[PDB]
């Protein structure tokens, strides 16, 4: 069922290799982890925040 | 608790042996599992020789 | 740059044998299932055949058992196809296409393709006629002057008028193959009416193939 | 052996517009199909491996999708180059097999014919044969056809015909008809006649001649 690609230098753009990392994200309700700062700053004293 | 199984902790030296040990104690928090099975039953492990 | 490039075409008696070759340029056939088509005259593309230029094994479209076989030579880096018993129906352009393995992938390669033909009246001139022009106008004031050209072999054929001077106003139609085994086309000059006895109409039938010509004068007649 | 089904016979498309061909497998091929674009005197060129799969150095208006099992093709801005005949081939089992071919159009515009009838000649009849013949001049769409009749009757199988290219400009041209009666068959008749019809016409055209005549 598959077939070898013939991947070389001398090819054109459209059958150059590229390298693809697919990012797919979960559908859970609850959530945890693989998480990042939102929007986060510093902290500022002795100002209204 | 909705695909989290919670841990709370406390481990401390013993004089009463036939009952658990009196007196007021709060257990620390360790861990939140996002598991997602159902627990209805349970049994322990011991190494054995 | 990758080519495929063909030979050996020509007339086969009906009855016959042809042999038929490509050879490959630019790329080694091995690895490549090597394939035979082909075109009739009026018609679509048929698979023949293909062999797969690492292995020797083969495969046949049903319509060709039997009579269409093939082999390949990667010493040579060519490829060959032997047709026998080879009737009428057979003419075709036949041609050479590369793919993949054994399929799953359409041909890449291809070459021009060479033209087999099969005939029991393999060599003729032209028979001419004239057509008289209507003798009453058409829109825009025009008539026309034509020719029939029947009973050729082989094609192809150049018609053109007044020796060729003539293209304007020259309509021409394809020739087509006949049950008499020959070629058949036919052609009008259209020109405002008044020009029909004026100018010269010569129908110039030109078959290079056939190492001959024809120069057939066409003018009006009572209509 | 898996056939597969061309449509349309022809398509009609200006330089620029868009042009969309289809091909149906009777059984799965999986996306193994191909696609070739034909000039006359050329071999068709490989535009397409599979549905998805574009071979380098065809123009990058080729594209296509599927739906079910059909496939279609399509250019998204078709320019001089690409006036070819269209054909499907599919590699996934054998007999590799080709669709019939569709033709694309210039898409200009739509006109009756001059219609003339050359009823045989004296030259010709000299054969021992007799060819009525009538043509179709300059018109447009594509699909014509020439209702012959003997004695006011419609024949058919008695007749012949070619059709010439379409002009560069108009998409005009020319169709090639006639009748072939012996010499002998040709005078025993006394009415001929070319009823001219075609798609665009809602006024059929008939000439006619009397034997003899011309």
């Amino acid at each position: 069922p598959l077939q070898s690609y013939g991947f070389q230098p001398t090819n054109g753009v459209g059958y150059q290799p590229y390298r693809v990392v697919v990012l797919s994200f979960e559908l859970l309700h609850a959530p945890a982890t693989v998480c990042g700062p939102k929007k986060s700053t510093n902290l500022v004293k002795n100002k209204c925040v | 608790i909705d695909g989290y199984f919670k841990i709370y902790s406390k481990h401390t030296p013993i004089n009463l042996v036939r009952d658990l040990p009196q007196g007021f104690s709060a257990l620390e928090p360790l861990v939140d599992l996002p598991i997602g099975i159902n627990i209805t039953r349970f049994q322990t492990l011991l190494a054995l020789h | 740059e990758v080519q495929l490039v063909e030979s050996g075409g020509g007339l086969v008696q009906p009855g016959g044998s042809l042999r038929l070759s490509c050879a490959a340029s630019g790329f080694d056939l091995g690895g490549y299932s090597m394939h035979w088509v082909r075109q009739a005259p009026g018609k679509g593309l048929e698979w023949v055949a293909g062999i797969y230029a690492s292995g020797g094994a083969t495969a046949y479209a049903d319509s060709v058992k039997g009579r269409f076989t093939i082999s390949a030579d990667t010493s040579k880096n060519t490829a060959y196809l032997q047709m026998n018993s080879l009737r009428a129906e057979d003419t075709a352009v036949y041609y050479c296409a590369r793919s993949y393995y054994y399929g799953g992938f359409g041909m890449d390669y291809w070459g021009q393709g060479t033209l087999v033909t099969v005939s029991s009246a393999s060599t003729k001139g032209p028979s001419v006629f004239p057509l008289a022009p209507s003798s009453k106008s058409t829109s825009g004031g025009t008539a026309a002057l034509g020719c029939l050209v029947k009973d050729y072999f082989p094609e192809p054929v150049t018609v053109s008028w007044n020796s060729g001077a003539l293209t304007s106003g020259v309509h021409t139609f394809p020739a087509v193959l006949q049950s008499s085994g020959l070629y058949s086309l036919s052609s009008v000059v259209t020109v405002p009416s008044s020009s029909l006895g004026t100018q010269t109409y010569i129908c110039n039938v030109n078959h290079k193939p056939s190492n001959t010509k024809v120069d057939k004068k066409v003018e009006p007649k009572s209509c | 052996d898996i056939q597969m089904t061309q449509s349309p016979s022809s398509l009609s498309a200006s330089v620029g517009d868009r042009v969309t061909i289809t091909c149906r497998a009777s059984q799965s091929v999986s996306s193994a199909v191909a696609w070739y674009q034909q000039k006359p005197g050329k071999a068709p060129k490989l535009l397409i491996y599979s549905a998805s799969d574009l071979y380098s150095g065809v123009p990058s208006r080729f594209s296509g999708s599927r739906s079910g099992t059909d496939f279609t093709l399509t250019i998204s801005s078709l320019q001089p180059e690409d006036f070819a005949t269209y054909y499907c081939q599919q590699s996934h089992t054998y007999p590799i097999t080709f669709g019939q071919g569709t033709k694309v159009e210039i898409k200009r515009t739509v006109a009756a014919p001059s219609v003339f009838i050359f009823p045989p000649s004296d030259e010709q009849l000299k054969s021992g044969t007799a060819s009525v013949v009538c043509l179709l001049n300059n018109f447009y769409p594509r699909e014509a056809k020439v209702q012959w009749k003997v004695d006011n009757a419609l024949q058919s199988g008695n007749s012949q015909e070619s059709v010439t290219e379409q002009d560069s400009k108009d998409s005009t041209y020319s169709l090639s008809s006639t009748l072939t009666l012996s010499k002998a068959d040709y005078e025993k008749h006394k009415v001929y006649a070319c009823e001219v019809t075609h798609q665009g016409l809602s006024s059929p055209v008939t000439k006619s001649f009397n034997r003899g005549e011309c």
